[PDB]
């Protein structure tokens, strides 16, 4: 259940300000080689950060 | 006894190599320093996940949810906890450094 | 229109996994009991947040 916001295109391999389903932060978005399972939405670090 | 002495010396060095090669417990004094420093930082990082009374441990989740008049309260709770965490860390490093 | 865990103007930026709309009729004087941290005839025995 998301608000009335317009989505945009994703820019890879650059420093960006992102918002994924209300989850915000700053970082570089790159293709992963992480073996996500079909039910997993995101992963976390030891610091409990995305 | 020069030949005897030189031979005993040479043998003793060979024994040192075998002792050090066989067991790493021999250098526990240096490994202990590494382990304590690693623990001090692992603890410091893990503290970031604590709420300390805040609604969320994640600063960005507070800011994306609350307006400043309320967000600041939740943030102050995290700052106090995280600032206190660093003070604990630094004090421990200073004592360990001594 | 009072929000507790969120601000009312941030609602359009956030996205949830579930929204539940709990719907009922009470008398005006007891509307103040529909909140977290409350006590009273409604808050304790009838409808609690």
């Amino acid at each position: 259940v998301c608000g009335p916001k317009k989505s945009t295109n994703l820019v890879k391999n650059k420093c960006v300000n992102f918002n994924f389903n209300g989850l915000t932060g700053t970082g570089v978005l790159t293709e992963s080689n992480k073996k996500f399972l079909p039910f997993q939405q995101f992963g976390r670090d030891i610091a409990d950060t995305t | 006894n020069q030949k005897l002495i030189a031979n005993q010396f040479n043998s003793a060095i060979g024994k040192i190599q075998d002792s050090l090669s066989s067991t790493a417990s021999a250098l526990g004094k240096l490994q202990d320093v590494v382990n304590q420093n690693a623990q001090a930082l692992n603890t410091l990082v893990k503290q970031l996940s604590s709420n300390f009374g805040a609604i969320s441990s994640v600063l960005n989740d507070i800011l994306s949810r609350l307006d400043p008049p309320e967000a600041e309260v939740q943030i102050d709770r995290l700052i106090t906890g995280r600032l206190q965490s660093l003070q604990t860390y630094v004090t421990q490093q200073l004592i360990r450094a001594a | 229109f009072k929000c507790y865990g969120v601000s009312p103007t941030k609602l359009n930026d956030l996205c949830f996994t579930n929204v539940y709309a709990d719907s009922f009729v009470i008398r005006g004087d007891e509307v103040r009991q529909i909140a977290p941290g409350q006590t009273g005839k409604i808050a304790d025995y009838n409808y609690k947040l």
